[PDB]
Protein backbone atom coordinates (compact mmCIF):
# COMPACT_ATOMS: atom_id res chain seq x y z
CA UNK A 1 0.00 0.00 0.00
CA UNK A 2 2.73 2.20 0.82
CA UNK A 3 4.92 1.56 -2.05
CA UNK A 4 1.81 2.30 -4.91
CA UNK A 5 1.40 5.87 -3.01
CA UNK A 6 5.34 6.04 -4.03
CA UNK A 7 5.43 5.03 -7.16
CA UNK A 8 1.92 6.52 -8.27
CA UNK A 9 3.79 10.11 -7.53
CA UNK A 10 6.79 8.98 -9.71
CA UNK A 11 4.67 7.89 -13.25
CA UNK A 12 3.02 11.82 -12.31
CA UNK A 13 6.19 13.14 -12.34
CA UNK A 14 7.93 11.48 -15.67
CA UNK A 15 4.65 12.35 -17.40
CA UNK A 16 5.16 16.06 -16.34
CA UNK A 17 8.61 15.96 -17.07
CA UNK A 18 8.13 14.33 -20.34
CA UNK A 19 5.16 16.63 -21.18
CA UNK A 20 7.36 19.94 -20.91
CA UNK A 21 9.82 19.03 -23.29
CA UNK A 22 7.29 17.89 -25.46
CA UNK A 23 5.71 21.56 -25.80
CA UNK A 24 9.50 23.10 -25.96
CA UNK A 25 10.06 20.55 -28.90
CA UNK A 26 6.99 21.34 -30.66
CA UNK A 27 8.04 25.25 -30.35
CA UNK A 28 11.43 24.74 -31.98
CA UNK A 29 10.28 22.66 -34.42
CA UNK A 30 7.89 26.00 -35.75
CA UNK A 31 11.03 27.55 -36.86
CA UNK A 32 13.80 24.81 -37.45
CA UNK A 33 11.25 22.59 -39.68
CA UNK A 34 11.27 25.04 -43.19
CA UNK A 35 10.80 23.08 -46.37
CA UNK A 36 14.85 23.91 -46.79
CA UNK A 37 15.51 21.77 -43.84
CA UNK A 38 12.54 19.05 -44.44
CA UNK A 39 14.39 18.65 -47.96
CA UNK A 40 17.89 18.05 -46.46
CA UNK A 41 16.65 15.72 -44.33
CA UNK A 42 14.59 13.87 -46.91
CA UNK A 43 18.05 13.77 -48.85
CA UNK A 44 19.71 12.81 -45.46
CA UNK A 45 17.32 10.17 -44.97
CA UNK A 46 18.49 8.01 -47.74
CA UNK A 47 22.58 8.15 -47.42
CA UNK A 48 23.41 4.73 -45.51
CA UNK A 49 20.25 3.01 -47.75
CA UNK A 50 22.13 0.63 -50.42
CA UNK A 51 21.54 1.94 -54.04
CA UNK A 52 21.36 0.61 -57.49
CA UNK A 53 21.19 2.90 -60.69
CA UNK A 54 20.20 2.43 -64.24
CA UNK A 55 20.47 4.84 -66.71
CA UNK A 56 21.89 6.11 -69.83
CA UNK A 57 24.41 8.47 -68.51
CA UNK A 58 25.74 9.22 -65.06
CA UNK A 59 23.79 12.93 -64.92
CA UNK A 60 20.92 11.66 -65.07
CA UNK A 61 21.45 10.00 -61.32
CA UNK A 62 21.39 13.63 -59.83
CA UNK A 63 18.88 15.42 -62.48
CA UNK A 64 15.83 13.64 -61.05
CA UNK B 1 -3.10 -20.77 3.21
CA UNK B 2 -6.51 -19.86 1.72
CA UNK B 3 -6.34 -16.61 4.33
CA UNK B 4 -2.98 -15.19 3.50
CA UNK B 5 -4.29 -15.31 -0.11
CA UNK B 6 -7.32 -13.18 0.87
CA UNK B 7 -4.57 -11.01 1.62
CA UNK B 8 -2.47 -11.69 -0.52
CA UNK B 9 -5.72 -10.43 -3.69
CA UNK B 10 -6.83 -7.64 -1.18
CA UNK B 11 -3.09 -5.97 -2.17
CA UNK B 12 -3.39 -7.20 -5.88
CA UNK B 13 -6.23 -4.57 -7.30
CA UNK B 14 -4.61 -1.84 -4.78
CA UNK B 15 -1.45 -2.31 -7.06
CA UNK B 16 -3.22 -2.63 -10.33
CA UNK B 17 -5.50 0.44 -9.33
CA UNK B 18 -2.63 2.43 -8.57
CA UNK B 19 -1.09 0.98 -12.23
CA UNK B 20 -3.98 2.02 -14.19
CA UNK B 21 -4.38 5.54 -12.73
CA UNK B 22 -0.37 6.07 -13.17
CA UNK B 23 -1.04 4.71 -16.77
CA UNK B 24 -3.82 6.92 -17.39
CA UNK B 25 -2.48 10.09 -16.45
CA UNK B 26 0.55 9.39 -18.37
CA UNK B 27 -1.42 9.11 -21.37
CA UNK B 28 -3.50 11.77 -20.37
CA UNK B 29 -0.47 14.68 -20.41
CA UNK B 30 0.77 12.32 -23.39
CA UNK B 31 -2.25 13.23 -25.79
CA UNK B 32 -2.89 16.72 -24.99
CA UNK B 33 1.08 17.24 -25.37
CA UNK B 34 0.98 15.85 -29.16
CA UNK B 35 -1.96 18.37 -29.94
CA UNK B 36 1.24 20.66 -30.72
CA UNK B 37 4.12 18.48 -31.42
CA UNK B 38 2.62 16.33 -34.10
CA UNK B 39 1.97 19.61 -37.31
CA UNK B 40 2.18 17.85 -40.78
CA UNK B 41 6.12 19.26 -40.90
CA UNK B 42 6.48 16.90 -37.97
CA UNK B 43 5.02 14.02 -39.71
CA UNK B 44 6.70 14.27 -42.48
CA UNK B 45 9.86 14.11 -41.01
CA UNK B 46 9.05 11.02 -39.49
CA UNK B 47 7.48 9.63 -42.28
CA UNK B 48 10.52 10.05 -44.23
CA UNK B 49 12.43 8.72 -41.54
CA UNK B 50 10.33 5.59 -41.24
CA UNK B 51 9.84 5.08 -44.58
CA UNK B 52 13.63 5.32 -45.53
CA UNK B 53 14.76 3.20 -42.00
CA UNK B 54 16.21 -0.07 -43.28
CA UNK B 55 15.70 0.12 -46.42
CA UNK B 56 16.62 -1.19 -50.25
CA UNK B 57 16.70 1.08 -53.48
CA UNK B 58 17.11 0.42 -57.12
CA UNK B 59 16.55 3.65 -58.71
CA UNK B 60 16.64 4.85 -62.89
CA UNK B 61 14.85 4.85 -65.49
CA UNK B 62 15.77 1.08 -67.26
CA UNK B 63 14.96 -0.74 -64.15
CA UNK B 64 15.52 -4.55 -65.07
CA UNK B 65 12.49 -6.77 -65.51
CA UNK B 66 14.39 -9.39 -63.25
CA UNK B 67 15.11 -10.55 -59.88
CA UNK B 68 16.28 -13.00 -57.84
CA UNK B 69 17.37 -13.45 -53.96
CA UNK C 1 11.82 4.74 0.92
CA UNK C 2 8.84 6.39 -0.64
CA UNK C 3 10.07 9.85 0.96
CA UNK C 4 13.49 9.33 -0.73
CA UNK C 5 11.60 8.35 -3.95
CA UNK C 6 9.31 11.73 -3.59
CA UNK C 7 12.72 13.70 -3.08
CA UNK C 8 14.02 12.18 -6.23
CA UNK C 9 10.87 12.53 -8.31
CA UNK C 10 11.84 16.35 -7.14
CA UNK C 11 15.29 16.10 -8.57
CA UNK C 12 14.38 14.27 -12.05
CA UNK C 13 11.10 16.87 -12.71
CA UNK C 14 13.99 19.83 -12.47
CA UNK C 15 16.88 17.70 -14.57
CA UNK C 16 14.45 16.88 -17.58
CA UNK C 17 13.16 21.04 -17.61
CA UNK C 18 17.20 21.55 -18.18
CA UNK C 19 17.33 19.31 -20.65
CA UNK C 20 14.23 20.68 -22.66
CA UNK C 21 15.50 24.09 -22.52
CA UNK C 22 19.07 23.34 -23.65
CA UNK C 23 17.71 21.71 -26.52
CA UNK C 24 14.87 24.22 -27.16
CA UNK C 25 17.65 26.66 -27.26
CA UNK C 26 20.15 24.71 -29.48
CA UNK C 27 17.28 24.28 -32.31
CA UNK C 28 16.10 27.68 -32.15
CA UNK C 29 19.81 28.51 -33.15
CA UNK C 30 20.24 25.57 -35.70
CA UNK C 31 16.99 27.26 -37.19
CA UNK C 32 17.84 30.85 -37.48
CA UNK C 33 21.54 29.53 -38.81
CA UNK C 34 19.99 27.18 -41.93
CA UNK C 35 18.27 30.79 -43.14
CA UNK C 36 21.85 31.22 -44.24
CA UNK C 37 23.48 27.88 -44.67
CA UNK C 38 20.48 25.99 -46.85
CA UNK C 39 20.75 27.70 -50.28
CA UNK C 40 20.00 26.27 -53.65
CA UNK C 41 23.26 25.35 -54.07
CA UNK C 42 24.51 24.03 -50.49
CA UNK C 43 21.16 21.47 -51.18
CA UNK C 44 22.19 20.66 -54.73
CA UNK C 45 25.84 19.55 -52.89
CA UNK C 46 23.98 18.23 -50.38
CA UNK C 47 21.68 15.99 -53.04
CA UNK C 48 24.69 14.76 -55.09
CA UNK C 49 26.80 13.69 -52.06
CA UNK C 50 23.27 11.77 -50.77
CA UNK C 51 22.42 10.13 -53.69
CA UNK C 52 26.26 9.04 -54.72
CA UNK C 53 27.12 7.47 -51.00
CA UNK C 54 26.24 4.33 -51.20
CA UNK C 55 25.24 3.92 -55.02
CA UNK C 56 26.39 1.04 -57.44
CA UNK C 57 25.95 2.36 -61.23
CA UNK C 58 24.92 0.52 -64.57
CA UNK C 59 25.03 2.83 -67.07
CA UNK C 60 25.00 2.64 -71.02
CA UNK C 61 23.09 3.03 -74.00
CA UNK C 62 22.58 -1.00 -74.25
CA UNK C 63 21.48 -2.00 -70.80
CA UNK C 64 20.43 -5.04 -70.35
CA UNK C 65 17.01 -5.92 -69.31
CA UNK C 66 17.23 -9.49 -68.31
CA UNK C 67 19.10 -9.38 -65.19
CA UNK C 68 20.09 -11.70 -62.16
CA UNK C 69 20.97 -10.78 -58.45
CA UNK D 1 10.23 -4.41 -41.55
CA UNK D 2 12.93 -4.71 -44.32
CA UNK D 3 12.02 -3.09 -47.25
CA UNK D 4 13.25 -2.73 -50.96
CA UNK D 5 12.50 -0.27 -53.47
CA UNK D 6 11.82 0.12 -56.80
CA UNK D 7 11.16 4.06 -58.88
CA UNK D 8 12.43 5.89 -61.24
CA UNK D 9 13.67 8.67 -58.92
CA UNK D 10 14.39 8.56 -55.25
CA UNK D 11 12.34 11.64 -54.78
CA UNK D 12 9.29 9.32 -55.28
CA UNK D 13 10.50 7.16 -52.66
CA UNK D 14 8.27 9.17 -49.86
CA UNK D 15 5.09 10.35 -52.36
CA UNK D 16 1.85 8.44 -52.09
Amino acid sequence: EIEDAAFLAREKAKADAECYTAMKIAEANKLKLTPEYLQLMKYKAIASNSKIYFGKDIPNMFMD
Amino acid sequence: EKRISEIEDAAFLAREKAKADAEYYAAHKYATSNKHKLTPEYLELKKYQAIASNSKIYFGSNIPNMFVD
